[PDB]
Parts: C-alpha cells; sequence; structure tokens
C-alpha cells in the first residue's frame, strides 16, 4: 500500500527538508572513512511516503506513549540511514532493522545529523561503501536517507562519548 | 531487539565529548517511527 510522492522544489516542505538535511552536516571523528569526505548534499529527489497501515499503526502506538507520559508523545524528526530503505518504506520498521551491536543495544538507531545517518546508508560503519565503485567516499551514486517522525515520549539518558 | 529500560519509552544518546555533535536515539519497538520522506541525494567533494 506504500506511494511515493515527489515534493516540487519549489514547495515549502521540500525546502524545509532540504535545509534540515543540509544544515545538521557536521565532521566526523573518522576523518570520512565512514560516509565520505563533504560539506554538504546535492539533493536529487524528496518524496513523501504515504502508506495509510504504516500511519495508523504509528499514530496507534503514539497515543499509547503519550498517555503513559502525561499527554506528550515527545516526537521528533529525525534522520535514518539503512541498506534497508525500501523494505523499511513498504514494510515499516521491525527487529529486522535494529543495530544489533549499537552503543546502547540492539535497537532502531536515529539521527539528527544527517551526516551521521549518511555514516550508514552503505552499511555498519559504510560496510564496502557504494555497490558499484566501492568507494565509501562516492561523489557519484545516488544515496537515500530517510527523515522520520520518531515518538520518543520518556527518554533515558545516557552520557557519552 | 532489546527493551527500553523500565519506565522508559527510548534511549538518548547525548554527546559528552565533540561539543559539536547532535544527538542520537534508539527506540526498541519499530511502531515508534514513521518515514515520512525519502531523500535522494549526493554528497558533494569539497572544492
Ligand atoms: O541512522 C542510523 C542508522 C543505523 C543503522 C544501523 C544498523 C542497520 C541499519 C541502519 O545506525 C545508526 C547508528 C547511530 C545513529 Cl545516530 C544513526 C544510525
Ligand atoms: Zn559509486
Amino acid at each position: 500500500g506504500t506511494i511515493l510522492i515527489d515534493l516540487s522544489p519549489d514547495d515549502k516542505e521540500f525546502q524545509s527538508v532540504e535545509e534540515e538535511m543540509q544544515s545538521t552536516v557536521r565532521e566526523h571523528r573518522d576523518g570520512g572513512h565512514a560516509g565520505g569526505i563533504f560539506n554538504r548534499y546535492n539533493i536529487l529527489k524528496i518524496q513523501k511516503v504515504c502508506n495509510k497501515k504504516l500511519w495508523e499503526r504509528y499514530t496507534h502506538r503514539r497515543k499509547e506513549v503519550s498517555e503513559e507520559n502525561h499527554n506528550h508523545a515527545n516526537e521528533r524528526m529525525l534522520f535514518h540511514g539503512s541498506p534497508f530503505v525500501n523494505a523499511i518504506i513498504h514494510k515499516g520498521f521491525d527487529e529486522r532493522h535494529a543495530y544489533i551491536g549499537g552503543m546502547f543495544g540492539a535497537g532502531i538507531y536515529f539521527a539528527e545529523n544527517s551526516s551521521k545517518s549518511n555514516q550508514y546508508v552503505y552499511g555498519i560503519g559504510g560496510g564496502t561503501g557504494c555497490p558499484v565503485h566501492k568507494d565509501r567516499s562516492c561523489y557519484i551514486c545516488h544515496r537515500q536517507l530517510l527523515f522520520c517522525r520518531v515518538t520518543l515520549g520518556k527518554s533515558f539518558l545516557q552520557f557519552s562519548a | 531487539m532489546a527493551h527500553s529500560p523500565p519506565g522508559h519509552h527510548s534511549v538518548t544518546g547525548r554527546p559528552s565529548v565533540n561539543g559539536l555533535a547532535l544527538a542520537e536515539y534508539v527506540i526498541y519497538r519499530g511502531e515508534q517511527a514513521y518515514p515520512e520522506y525519502l531523500i535522494t541525494y549526493q554528497i558533494m567533494r569539497p572544492e
């Protein structure tokens, strides 16, 4: 039931999503090893993901969390980078999209920095880079990130390096 | 897939060294996220 609707670059929604993508780029401590060397992106397309069933699945859970947290879902918009974007947009997030070895245990990880999610587009640590050129810093191959609505509810604060 | 800490619905990873890093977050139920936008892009080689 998923359909993808292209946004016009003239659309205010295209423009606010691009700005959140571009302005949350930072330098990484790996010097670009995992995600490549860049200060900005060339945005090729932004599509709105529409799936009734997945959305109702989200809003059902959102309301459960909210009623457990004084009517506050603590909803954020966050980036997610994965080799499995095409399975996610059709079937939703599940256990198969978890980072089993992540710093905070086996769960589904999201970032405020788009450049952090970009380090995972081609796998953990960037895997072996783009499928065509085996280059974690490929400037040619098209990459995909998701910009996602995430319910945090009451979040456990972990301080970290 | 692990569980949230008791009494919590997610984990926030707060940066404690890299003064420029923003936060990272973890959820433990797939139903707690909806993939709203698919962004197709290239990284750009700095000039
Ligand atoms: O966006 C991410 C996707 C993924 C990811 C992990 C395993 C499989 C697929 C994607 O890892 C992350 C780890 C930390 C942060 Cl902050 C963000 C990500
Ligand atoms: Zn390539």
